[PDB]
RNA sequence: UCAUGUUCACAUACACAUACACAAACGGCGCGCG
RNA sequence: CCCGCAGAAGAAGCACCGGCUAACUCCGUGCCAGCAGCCGCGGUAAUACGGAGGGUGCAAGCGUUAAUCGGAAUUACUGGGC
């Protein structure tokens, strides 16, 4: 049911005594489609087994974020090692028009309309732990009126 | 490193031989002859049978062939017939009367020239080189063996450089003299020349050491 | 200004029927359809992304006979066009005159529709339009006109187009040779295999 | 759908259209060479309902993303099989 | 002969007949008396619903079974669902009503 | 289509089709159990 | 930075040089080769590439490439040259037109006929 | 459902309602084609004496068939007695986990 | 105490095995067992 | 603009196919000839040079060069750092 999807597989190396060692190594993201994210990030001499772990390892350690109808609930930023992304919650039927990386986490996480925008580096791993902070630090009414102590209506 | 061949430094410890009979200086290398030229015509008659092993046995007044395949009813067919018409060849090729006995190996997966067949098939019709290893070392390990190791050489699918790519599922002792390692090797003739394929299959240590 | 090669070619490239033909005879008899055409056809290298979306696109402008610059002109027109972009833009593809009237079945595939409505057999509003690609605004009484109303291939289509499940929107009398359109197609009354967010991120590039 | 009672009676010709998903039209069921159903005969998968497991008939949608939408093809809705043998 | 579990009928889920079929026996209409006779309640609801016809109860038994939890969900049989449609295919309104 | 009688049974190794001749019905004199196959026939598509 | 001093000194953004001054902005311009002679590449290529030491209209000198297969220019030679370095004979940033004034067509070109100036053949 | 190669099981209800169909699409014809009284009576006969095939097959005259005289079971013959619903199906039925 | 080493030149997203999931059905006519 | 006239009859190119980038095989040649927007290709099996066939993309045009902006958060007021 988890929807899930690779974003990048790279071919990393170590150099051994005899010669390079070549490994992969594959940062997959999953998602329930309804609001639940988790990236993951594996590693082994093939590409097949590296996914796999990947995905193990996304299908753990999940996040929710509070959704609001298929879009985010206020522009949030978010920064991570060399990455900053900006995503901007946008209208009815504007698309998940973003990056690359930042389009496959939204788009497993379930959101259809977002505006976003990767500054500074584009390295997919950076951006998707930012992208991932940027959606977790999003606060929804219910939970800012919670934390102030008053009703939905009053903060709005 | 270069490796022994496992089935040979096994041979009289723990694997019996293919060939048994005694003959003096005078009839021995006739009776070599003889030998290469049926297992030649009959590995190419039988090129479908799944033919794991053949043995020859000459007890001085006629050939015995005894040969371990998989495939009893493709060998044979109704009635024997293909079975004595290639006996009747094959004493033509050797010089002396026949006598051929067939045996049915139960697992074709844990036979080491079994699955070089079988991989150097799959080779041959141009499937992916890594899944065939796999799907292989999957079976066997699945059938039960205590070990296997395969290993693909050569212009791995059409590369201009070749490289050996190799898997090992479970254990494979090698050193162990005791150790039941059934080996085997086969090519496969593709369009950029051979691809070469060794299997290593490690079934148990046997201690007694019966044949 | 149109395309003029092999049409069975396009529908295996794209891998689907694209209805180029008019489906009396089946397209496994015509072709070899699950296949790409050319000798390197028999090979599925994995798509690159934006290679879909071209997919899709070429899929799309290859069902409706629209070259590419008037396909980005629509594309604009869906963007000004308030709303939801694909389905704006399913229904200006779809307002397109020879569209109309391969609809309303007075022709076996599309060709023939813009082929008669380019020779002049197609009125709308008692007005004889010329042009394939004039826009059918909603409520418009299109009509054959005599002199091509004695068509053989005209009254043909015709039954093959009652041979065709029907488009909802369109009140096309096949006696008097008369259509009308009423109302703008639904996404969910065209075909639903059609991604709008494909074409509309190809050219949001 | 839980109960506690059983009632019969004559049913009324609305009544009748409101148990129909569809009006039957042709004398037909399933095609002679190949095997589908013969659109608006009494197996008709518009009226009724679809053949596969749960994907639609003209091949338009295969997967519970759709599920519930109609088609513009034929006119199949996509949903449950099992719902075939119920409407 | 023995069936754990294998065939249904198409037209009413109950399972098939025979050895030539991997059949179930059929507890057919005398049997149902002689429970009956007992105070015998929860054996009969199972051996005509959960252990025969229940779509869903039967599978939902199943893996209660292996897992080990002897429970059942008993639901309501679909040839009796079948009958009302054969019934309501008459012009003969039945229903089921609920209080 | 037709059909074939074949050895060369998709989704089956050696393990079954070892009684099976080359032609694709069983040898006589095969001694056979629950789900041998006696005879590799296939359908196309 | 303080607004401050952007203030009393604003931000004046980096100017991006023309990467071909000799045209002056404008698509191609006339020469006539001074001298037309060959030059080895840079690492790691290897070839004998023919350039020209080619005298503009407007006066400036320049070193202009000629591509293709084989030419039949020499010296006081009046050619078209445009845009775009060769890479791998540095000092070269610009290109000579095929199909020009004395810049002939290319023998039996036929792909890229329009890039090389060559005539649709018998067709 | 199909059986041995290419053929459909005879499924009696398909005949009837095909019978039923068909007459219907013919009435529907000759009266908006407006046929004469005789030939109304004749379809509207046939129509009815068809719907009586469909209910309750045999209460009729006779008994329709498709081959040597057997009658096609209707729906009413389903719902009723010693092979129908209520007795071969509802009160007692065939149950898995058993042997004999 | 102990210098130098000509130029270029080294495997990459799992789009399956005669997409996932999918294991024999209904009526006569008979014979026989209980 | 309309009506009539006979005839498919009078009307298809350009670029690209190693990756970025949609779309490959054979031959010719052998760090030569050559290509090239960037990385690179070519030193006797060239998917990158030339030819062929195949295909892909645009279409009465297609490509090349020149020019500005965007991408460039790469003068950072919105929006950088030491
Ligand atoms: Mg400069
Ligand atoms: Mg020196
Ligand atoms: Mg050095
Ligand atoms: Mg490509
Ligand atoms: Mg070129
Ligand atoms: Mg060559
Ligand atoms: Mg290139
Ligand atoms: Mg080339
Ligand atoms: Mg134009
Ligand atoms: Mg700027
Ligand atoms: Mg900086
Ligand atoms: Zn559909």
């Amino acid at each position: 049911e988890l929807q899930e999807k690779l974003i990048a597989v790279n071919r990393v190396s170590k150099t051994v005594k005899g010669g390079r060692i070549f490994s992969f190594t594959a940062l997959t993201v999953v998602g329930d489609g309804n609001g639940r994210v988790g990236f993951g990030y594996g590693k082994a001499r093939e590409v097949p087994a590296a996914i796999q772990k990947a995905m193990e390892k996304a299908r753990r350690n999940m996040i929710n974020v509070a959704l609001n109808n298929g879009t985010l609930q206020h522009p949030v930023k978010g920064v991570h090692t060399g990455s900053r992304v900006f995503m901007q919650p946008a209208s009815e039927g504007t698309g998940i028009i973003a990056g690359g990386a930042m389009r496959a986490v939204l788009e497993v996480a379930g959101v259809h309309n977002v505006l976003a925008k990767a500054y500074g580096s584009t390295n997919p791993i950076n951006v998707v732990r930012a992208t991932i902070d940027g959606l977790e630090n999003m606060n929804s009414p219910a939970m800012v009126a919670a934390k102030r102590g008053k009703s939905v209506e009053e903060i709005l | 490193g270069q490796k022994v061949h496992p089935n040979g430094i096994r041979l009289g410890i723990v694997k019996p031989w293919n060939s048994t009979w005694f003959a003096n200086t005078k009839e021995f290398a006739d009776n070599l002859d003889s030998d290469f030229k049926v297992r030649q015509y009959l590995t190419k008659e039988l090129a479908k049978a799944s033919v794991s092993r053949i043995v020859i046995e000459r007890p001085a007044k006629s050939i015995r062939v005894t040969i371990h395949t998989a495939r009893p009813g493709i060998v044979i067919g109704k009635k024997g017939e293909d079975v004595e018409k290639l006996r009747k060849v094959v004493a033509d090729i050797a010089g002396v009367p026949a006598q051929i006995n067939i045996a049915e190996v139960r697992k074709p997966e844990l036979d080491a020239k079994l699955v070089a067949d079988s991989i150097t098939s799959q080779l041959e019709r141009r499937v992916m080189f890594r899944r065939a290893m796999k799907r292989a070392v999957q079976n066997a390990m699945r059938l039960g063996a205590k070990g296997i190791k395969v290993e693909v050489s050569g212009r791995l699918g059409g590369a201009e450089i070749a490289r050996t790519e190799w898997y090992r599922e479970g254990r494979v002792p090698l050193h162990t003299l005791r150790a039941d390692i059934d080996y085997n090797t086969s090519e496969a003739h593709t369009t950029y020349g051979v691809i070469g394929v060794k299997v290593w299959i490690f079934k148990g240590e046997i201690l007694g050491g019966m044949a | 200004a149109r395309y003029l090669g092999p049409k069975l070619k396009l529908s295996r490239r794209e891998g689907t029927d694209l209805f180029l033909k008019s489906g009396v005879r089946a397209i496994d008899t015509k072709c070899k359809i699950e296949q790409a055409p050319g000798q390197h056809g028999a090979r599925k290298p994995r798509l690159s992304d934006y290679g879909v979306q071209l997919r899709e696109k070429q899929k799309v402008r290859r069902i409706y006979g629209v070259l590419e610059r008037q396909f980005r002109n629509y594309y604009k027109e869906a963007a000004r066009l308030k709303g939801n972009t694909g389905e704006n833009l399913l229904a200006l593809l779809e307002g397109r005159l020879d569209n109309v009237v391969y609809r309303m079945g007075f022709g076996a595939t599309r060709a023939e529709a813009r082929q008669l409505v380019s020779h002049k057999a197609i009125m709308v509003n008692g007005r004889v339009v010329n042009i394939a690609s004039y826009q059918v605004s909603p409520n418009d009484v299109v009509s054959i006109r005599e002199k091509a109303k004695k068509q053989s291939r005209v009254k043909a289509a015709l039954e093959l187009a009652e041979q065709r499940e029907k488009p909802t929107w369109l009140e096309v009398d096949a006696g008097k040779m008369e259509g009308t359109f009423k109302r703008k197609p639904e996404r969910s009354d065209l075909s639903a295999d059609i991604n709008e967010h494909l074409i509309v991120e190809l050219y949001s590039k | 759908e839980e109960f506690d009672a059983i009632k019969i009676a004559l049913a009324s010709p609305d009544m009748i259209r409101s148990w129909s998903f569809g009006e039957v039209k042709k004398p037909e069921t399933i095609n002679y060479r190949t095997f589908k159903p013969e659109r608006d005969g009494l197996f008709c998968a518009r009226i009724f309902g679809p053949v596969k497991d749960y994907e639609c008939l003209c091949g338009k949608y295969k997967r519970l993303k759709h599920r519930g939408v109609i088609c513009e093809k034929c006119g199949v809705e996509v949903t449950q099989t099992k719902v075939r043998r119920e409407r | 002969h023995a069936r754990s579990t294998g065939s249904y009928s198409l037209v009413t889920q109950q399972p098939l007949g025979g050895k030539a079929q991997f059949g179930g026996q059929r507890f057919g209409e005398m049997e149902v008396w002689a429970l009956e006779a007992y105070g015998a309640a929860y054996t009969l609801q199972e051996m005509l619903t959960v252990k025969s016809d229940d779509v869903n109860g039967r599978t939902k038994m199943y893996k209660n079974i292996v897992d080990g939890n002897h429970q059942m969900e008993p639901g309501m049989p679909e040839s009796f669902n079948v009958l009302l449609k054969e019934i309501r295919s008459l012009g003969i309104n039945i229903e089921l009503e609920d209080e | 289509g037709p059909e074939e009688i074949t050895a060369d049974i998709p989704n089956v190794g050696e393990a079954a089709l070892s009684k099976l001749d080359e032609s694709g019905i069983v040898y006589i004199g095969a001694e056979v159990t629950g789900g041998d196959i006696l005879v590799g026939k296939v359908t196309p598509k | 930075a303080t607004v401050n001093q952007l203030v009393r000194k604003p931000r004046a953004r980096k100017v991006a040089k023309s990467n071909v001054p000799a045209l002056e902005a404008c698509p191609q311009k006339r020469g006539v080769c001074t001298r037309v002679y060959t030059t080895t590449p840079k690492k790691p290529n290897s070839a004998l590439r023919k350039v020209c030491r080619v005298r503009l209209t407007n006066g400036f000198e320049v070193t202009s490439y000629i591509g293709g297969e084989g030419h039949n220019l020499q010296e006081h030679s009046v050619i078209l040259i445009r845009g775009g370095r060769v890479k791998d004979l540095p000092g070269v940033r610009y290109h000579t037109v095929r199909g020009a004034l004395d810049c002939s067509g290319v023998k039996d070109r036929k792909q890229a006929r329009s890039k090389y100036g060559v005539k649709r053949p018998k067709a | 459902v199909p059986l041995d190669g290419g053929r459909f099981a005879t499924s009696d209800l398909n005949d009837l309602y095909r019978r039923v169909i068909n007459r219907n699409n013919r009435l529907k014809r000759l009266l908006d084609l407006a046929a004469p009284d005789i030939i109304v009576r004749n379809e509207k006969r046939m129509l009815q004496e068809a719907v009586d095939a469909l209910l309750d097959n045999g209460r009729r005259g006779r008994a329709i068939t498709g081959s040597n005289k057997r009658p096609l079971k209707s729906l009413a013959d389903m719902i009723k007695g010693k092979q129908g619903r209520f007795r071969q199906n509802l009160l007692g039925k065939r149950v898995d986990y058993s042997g004999r």
